[PDB]
C-alpha cells in the first residue's frame, strides 16, 4: 500500500538528500521554516521537476510516466498560480475532470467549499480566498475517487492560506473524506496546530535535510520544533484539543 | 447550475451558424461578383462553365482556405507565444517561403514551369520552421524562442531583399503582387495546394483541448497531462506548414492573422471549441471578401490584398475598440 | 490623535457602506470570512481606489493627495504580488527607501525579517515566505519612524501568511515596535488566537458590512463569530494566552 | 547594502564607459570613411571643410542622435506596453509622420521649399500620438490601448499607400529611402529638427526612476508614489516626438528601437539607471555603423540604412542568443 517511495532526493543546496515513503490513506504535512525546502521537495513529488536522486511512484518509476498518465494518478497544486482571463469558474472546474460527464460531482464538490453560486463568474475576478478555494476544487475533481479509480496521490502546497475557519474546516472534512476512501494525501502546512490535530504522519524539514519523521505527536515535540524553528514551545491538553503555544 | 454550461453551448452554436451562413453568402458572391454579374440561374450557360467553374470557383475557394489557415494560425500562436502582436509572418516563415521562390527563379535561370516555384516556396517554409525547432528543442523558455524566431525573420527579410537585386525578371507588379499577396492567377492548376492545406486545417481545428490547458498556466497544464515540450513543437509545426502553403499559394498576407482573431477574443470568443473554428469561418469569410473587393474595385487592374485587407479591416476595428 | 476617518465608504455589491476611526498609535485588525470585503477595504484606504463615500487621512481627504505625498505618510501591502525578473533584493528594497542615505537601517530591518544572506539574490528566486518577507521589509522601510517623520499609517493585506512561527513572530515585533513609535497599522487576518493575542482593535465584517467593531476583547465574541462564521466557538484561557477554539 | 552598490555600479560605469568610447571611434570612422579616407592631418584642407564639415558632420551627427532617440524610445515602450515586441513605429506615430509628408506634397503642390515638408512629418506624428493620449486618458488598460496603437498604424499605412496613386511627383527610389530610412541629403539645413530631438533625448534619459518603478507591479509602482495616469502620457508624448523627428529627419527605420534595448538586457543591463543611457549609446553606434556600411558600400549609390542595419545586425543578434 506504499504510494510513494523516495530515495536520495536531492537539489543543490537548496534541498538536502532525503529518503521516505508516502502511505495509501495517510494524511502526511511537510512542516518546516521558510528555506526548509518543502516547495521543492513537494514539486520533484509531482514530477514537475527532474533531479538527483530518485522516488517510486505507484510501483513504476516516475521518470517513466507520460505527463498524461501521471496527471491520472496524481494531482498536483503549486503554492502560487494567477488565474487566468476571462475564464468562467464551471470552465476552469470541468477543464480538470477527466470524465465530464459526472456533473452531479462538479455541484457537490465545488458546493462543499461554497462555490455554487460562484460557478459562472470569471476565476480572475475573485476573492484571494475564493480563487483559491476553485483551485482546490479543480484539483479534487481531477483526484476524486468518486470518479476516478486511478486516483491515488494528491499532493497540495500549502492550500490553506487565504481561506476563513469556515472554509478550512471545510477543507478539512473533504480532505478526511479522501483519505478515509484510500487516497494518499501530502501538505505543507504553516500551521503547527492545524497538523496536530489533522494530520496522521509529518516531516518535519529544516535546511533542506529531514530532523523528525513519523506520529505527528512524536514529531512536533517542543525540543524538535526548537531546533527547527529556533524557539520554546509549550505543549497544552485543554478539554482534549491539544494546542501548541509559543514562549517568545 | 448545470443550465451555464448549455447556456454557453446554446450561444457557441448560434455564433458558428453566424458565421458560416455569412460564409457561404460570401461564396454566393463572388461566384457572381464581377466583371459581369452572373445570377445563380445562368449559371450552366456557356458563360458559367467559363466564369463561375473554371475562374471564379477555384480562385474563391483557396481564398477561403487561406483565409481560415491564416487566422487559425494567428490564435494558435498568440496563445502559445502568449502574446497579442504574434502574427504568422513573424517568425520568418512568411519570408523564408520568398526567398524559397526567389532561390528557385534564379537558380532555374527563369525557365522553371511555375509548379516548381510552389515547392520551392514550401521548402523554404519548411527549412524555417525546422530551425525554429532545432531552437526549442533545446529547451528555451518562450520568452527567447519568439526573440530568436523574429530575428530569423528579420534574417530572412535582409536575404530576401538581396536576391532581388540580382534579377532580370523583377517586376514591379508581381513584386508587389507577391509581397502584399493576391490571387490574381490562381487555376484549377493550384489544386494540389488548396489539398495540401485541409487535412492540417481539419487537424489542428479538432485540437480545442490543449490549448485551453495553454490557456493557464505552463505548470497547470504540464500538471494536468499536457506535453508541452510536444505540443510547443507541433503547433510550430501545423503553423509553418499552413503559413508555408499559403505564401506558395497567394504571397505575403497581413492582418487576418492578426486582427481575425483579436476580435473574435474581444467579443467574447474565449473558449478556443469556439475560437478555432471562429477564426477559420471568420478568417475566411474576411479574406473572401476583401478578394470580391480587389479584382473589381479598378477597372485598370487587380489591387492587392494587403490594400483593401486593411484598408476595411482598420476602420471598423477601431470602431469596435472605440467603443465596444 | 485620529489619523484616519472613514464615512459611508461603498463598492458595489462587494462592500456595503461603512464608517470607522484608525487612532495614532494602534495595531487594527480586518476580520472576517472570504468575501466579507477586506481586500476591497484596504485597498480604498490606500487610496489605491476611488468611489462611494469619502474618507480623510491626516486633516485632508484622499481624493485631494498627490500620488508622490501620499506614499510618504502611507505605505499599502497588496494581498498577492508577483516579484519582478533578475531584481536583486538590496535594489528592490532601496527603491522603498525616501533617504537612501541610511544604509544601516536597511540591514537593521532586513536583518530582523532574516533577509541578512540573502540582499545579493533575485527577486524571483526566492521561496514564498521570504518573497514575502522581502515585500514587508520594503514596506516597513518606506515607512520607518527611524527614517522618516511623515510616516504615519501602514495598511496591509494578510502579510502573514506563508511566514514561518519564527519569522511571523518577528514581523510581530517590528509591528508592535513601529506602534509604539507612534504609527497606525491596520492589516487582515485570518488568525483569530493572533488578532487576540497582538491586535488593540478589531473590525468584524461580512458579506460587506460591519458586524463588531472595537477592543479585541468585546468584538471577538463566540456569538459574533458565530454569526460572521457561522459556527460555535468557545473561549479558553491558560497562564495568560486566551486562545479561541472551535466546535466543528 | 552589503557591497553590492560599489560592485554594481564600478560594472556600471566600466560598460557605460566602453560604449561612449566605442561611439567616438565610431564618428572619427565617420568623420575620415568615404570615398576618400581624410586622415585627422588633412582635417583643414580645402577638402576638409567640404568633406568633414558641410558634409559627414552634420550627417554623422544625425545619425548618432537618431539612433540614440529610436533605442530609447524602444527601452521606454518595451517597459511601458509590458511587451518584448514594442518597436517605436507600432503604434503609427512612424507611418503618420509618413501621411503627413505626402499630405503635403500633393496640397502643397510641390513647391515647397523643403523644410514644410519636415514640419510636415513632424505633424502628422503629433496627431496619431495626440489620439493615442485620448485613447488612454479613458483609463483603457494597457493590453487594450496598444492594440488600439497597432490598429492605429495599420490605418495609416493603408492612408498613405493611397496617397502614392495619384501624387505625379512619386518619386521611384525616394519612396525607398523613405521607407527603409537614409541620410544621404543630410545637411546643416537640417540643424533645427537635432536641436529639436537633444532635450528630449536629455530629459528622458534623466528618467531612470519612474522606470525603475514600472518595472515592478502597476500597483506597487502607484503606491511607491508614483502617478501612473501622468508618465504614460508623458512616455507616449515623448516617444511621439523623438520618433517624429526622426522620421522626419531621416525616414522610417526599423530594427534599433527593438533589437538594441534587447542585446543589453541579454547582457544583464536590468537597471534602468544604466539601461537607458546604455540605449543611447548604443544606438547611437549602431546606427552610425550602419550609415558609414550604407553610404560607401556600393560605389553605384547609397544603400538604405534598413537594408545593412538587419542584415549585420540579425546574424550577430542570433549569435547571441544561439549560446550567450
Ligand atoms: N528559483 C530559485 N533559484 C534558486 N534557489 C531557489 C529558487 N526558489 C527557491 N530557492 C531556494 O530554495 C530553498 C527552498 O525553497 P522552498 O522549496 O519554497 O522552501 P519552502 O519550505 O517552501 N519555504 P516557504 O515556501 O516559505 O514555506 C530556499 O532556500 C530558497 O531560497
Ligand atoms: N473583480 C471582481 N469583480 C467582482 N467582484 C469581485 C471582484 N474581486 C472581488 N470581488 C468580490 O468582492 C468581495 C470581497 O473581495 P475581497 O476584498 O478580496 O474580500 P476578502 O475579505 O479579502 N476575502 P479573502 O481575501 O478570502 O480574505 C467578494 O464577494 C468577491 O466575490
Ligand atoms: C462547400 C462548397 C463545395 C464546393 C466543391 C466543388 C469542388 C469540385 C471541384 C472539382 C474540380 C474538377 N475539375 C478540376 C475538372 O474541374
Ligand atoms: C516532395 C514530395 C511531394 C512532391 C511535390 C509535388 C507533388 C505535387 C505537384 C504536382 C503538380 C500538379 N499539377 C496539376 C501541376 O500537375
Ligand atoms: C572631435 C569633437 C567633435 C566636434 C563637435 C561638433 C559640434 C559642432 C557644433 C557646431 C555647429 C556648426 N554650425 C555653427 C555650422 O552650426
Ligand atoms: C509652433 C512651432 C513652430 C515651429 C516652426 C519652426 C521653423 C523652423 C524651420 C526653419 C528652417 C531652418 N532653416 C531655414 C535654416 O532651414
Ligand atoms: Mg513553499
Ligand atoms: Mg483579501
Amino acid at each position: 500500500s506504499i504510494v510513494m517511495q523516495l530515495q536520495d532526493v536531492a537539489e543543490s543546496t537548496r534541498l538536502g538528500p532525503l529518503s521516505g515513503e508516502v502511505r495509501a490513506g495517510e494524511i502526511l504535512h511537510l512542516v518546516g521554516p521558510n528555506g526548509a525546502g518543502k516547495s521543492t521537495l513537494l514539486a520533484r513529488m509531482a514530477g514537475m521537476t527532474s533531479g538527483k536522486g530518485s522516488i517510486q511512484f505507484a510501483g513504476q518509476p516516475l521518470e517513466a510516466w507520460s505527463a498524461t498518465k501521471l496527471a491520472l494518478h496524481r494531482a498536483y497544486l503549486s503554492q502560487q498560480q494567477t488565474p487566468p482571463f476571462a475564464t468562467p469558474v464551471w470552465h476552469y472546474l470541468t477543464l480538470h475532470q477527466h470524465d465530464k460527464t459526472r456533473t452531479e460531482l462538479l455541484n457537490d464538490v465545488a458546493g462543499a467549499l461554497a462555490l455554487d453560486d460562484k460557478l459562472g463568474r470569471s476565476t480572475n475576478q475573485l476573492s484571494g480566498g475564493e480563487w483559491q478555494r476553485v483551485r482546490l476544487a479543480a484539483v479534487v475533481l481531477q483526484i476524486t475517487p468518486q470518479a476516478n479509480p486511478a486516483g491515488q496521490l494528491l499532493l497540495l502546497d500549502q492550500p490553506m492560506c487565504s481561506l476563513d475557519v469556515a472554509q478550512q474546516s471545510a477543507l478539512d472534512k473533504i480532505l478526511s473524506a479522501l483519505s478515509q476512501q484510500g487516497l494518499a494525501i501530502v501538505m505543507s502546512s504553516h500551521d503547527l496546530n492545524h497538523t496536530l490535530r489533522h494530520a496522521h504522519r509529518a516531516w518535519l524539514l529544516k535546511g533542506g535535510k529531514m530532523l523528525a519523521s513519523g506520529r505527528r505527536e512524536e514529531v512536533l515535540t517542543p525540543p524538535n520544533l526548537a531546533q527547527a524553528y529556533g524557539m520554546n514551545f509549550r505543549r497544552l491538553d485543554i478539554e482534549g484539543h491539544r494546542m501548541l503555544i509559543s514562549t517568545i | 447550475m448545470l443550465t451555464l454550461a448549455r447556456q454557453q453551448q446554446r450561444q457557441n452554436i448560434r455564433w458558428l451558424l453566424s458565421l458560416s451562413v455569412l460564409m457561404l453568402l460570401a461564396l454566393l458572391l463572388s461566384l457572381s461578383a464581377g466583371e459581369q454579374w452572373i445570377s445563380p440561374g445562368d449559371w450552366f450557360t456557356p458563360r458559367g462553365e467559363l466564369f463561375v467553374w473554371q475562374i471564379r470557383l477555384p480562385r474563391t475557394l483557396a481564398v477561403l482556405l487561406v483565409g481560415a489557415a491564416l487566422a487559425i494560425s494567428g490564435a494558435v500562436m498568440q496563445a502559445l507565444f502568449e502574446n497579442p502582436l504574434a502574427e504568422p509572418g513573424l517568425l520568418g516563415v512568411s519570408n523564408g517561403a520568398g526567398v524559397g521562390l526567389i532561390a528557385a527563379v534564379l537558380l532555374g535561370q527563369g525557365q522553371l514551369p511555375n509548379w516548381a516555384l510552389g515547392l520551392s516556396a514550401i521548402a523554404g517554409a519548411l527549412i524555417i520552421t525546422l530551425i525554429l525547432l532545432r531552437f526549442a528543442r533545446r529547451h528555451l523558455s518562450t520568452s527567447r524562442l519568439l526573440l530568436a524566431g523574429v530575428a530569423l525573420g528579420i534574417i530572412s527579410s535582409a536575404l530576401m531583399t538581396w536576391a532581388i537585386y540580382f534579377s532580370t525578371s523583377v517586376d514591379l507588379r508581381q513584386l508587389m503582387y507577391w509581397m502584399m499577396g493576391g490571387f490574381g492567377g490562381v487555376d484549377w492548376r493550384q489544386s494540389w495546394l488548396m489539398l495540401a492545406l485541409i487535412p492540417v486545417l481539419l487537424w489542428i481545428s479538432s485540437q480545442s483541448r490543449p490549448m485551453n490547458m495553454l490557456a493557464l498556466g505552463e505548470i497547470s497544464a504540464r500538471q494536468l497531462g499536457l506535453p508541452l515540450w510536444f505540443w510547443r513543437n507541433v503547433l510550430v509545426a501545423a503553423t509553418g506548414w499552413m503559413v508555408g502553403v499559403s505564401v506558395a499559394l497567394a504571397g505575403a498576407i497581413g492582418f487576418i492573422g492578426l486582427v481575425i482573431p483579436h476580435i473574435l477574443r474581444l467579443s467574447g470568443l474565449t473558449d478556443h471549441r469556439v475560437l478555432l473554428p471562429g477564426c477559420a469561418l471568420a478568417g475566411a469569410s474576411a479574406l473572401l471578401l476583401a478578394d470580391i473587393v480587389a479584382r473589381l474595385a479598378l477597372a485598370a487592374a487587380e489591387l492587392p490584398i494587403g490594400v483593401v485587407t486593411a484598408t476595411l479591416g482598420a476602420p471598423v476595428f477601431i470602431w469596435l475598440l472605440l467603443k465596444a
